[PDB]
C-alpha cells in the first residue's frame, strides 16, 4: 500500500514536470502569435 | 494510546501532501488548457486577417 501511494506520488511529480514544460512552451507560442497578430492589426489600422 | 496518534498524524500529513501535489498538477493542467485556447484563438484570428488581405 505504501508503494502504491509512492508510485502514485512519483507519477504526479513526473506529470507536474511535464505540464511545467508544456506550459513554458505554450507561453512562448502565445507570445509569438500575439506579436504576429499585433502586426497584422497594425496593417489594417491605417486607412 | 501514543502510538496510534503518531500513526494518525502521519497519515493526516501524508494525505494533505498528496492533495497539494494533485491540486498543483490539476491547476497547472487547467492553466495549460487555457493557453491552448489562446493559441488556437490567436491562430484563427491571424488566419482571418491573412485571408482578408489575400482576398483583395
Ligand atoms: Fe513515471
Ligand atoms: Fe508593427
Ligand atoms: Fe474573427
Amino acid at each position: 500500500s505504501r508503494d502504491k501511494a509512492k508510485m502514485r506520488n512519483l507519477e504526479t511529480q513526473h506529470k507536474v514536470l511535464e505540464l511545467t514544460a508544456e506550459n513554458e512552451r505554450l507561453q512562448k507560442k502565445v507570445e509569438q502569435l500575439s506579436r504576429e497578430l499585433s502586426t497584422l492589426r497594425n496593417l489594417f489600422k491605417q486607412l | 494510546e501514543q502510538n496510534k496518534t503518531a500513526a494518525t498524524r502521519y497519515r493526516q500529513k501524508k494525505r494533505a501532501e498528496q492533495e497539494a501535489l494533485t491540486g498543483e498538477c490539476k491547476e497547472l493542467e487547467k492553466k495549460n488548457e487555457a493557453l491552448k485556447e489562446r493559441a488556437d484563438s490567436l491562430a484563427k484570428e491571424i488566419q482571418y486577417l491573412k485571408d482578408l488581405i489575400e482576398e483583395v
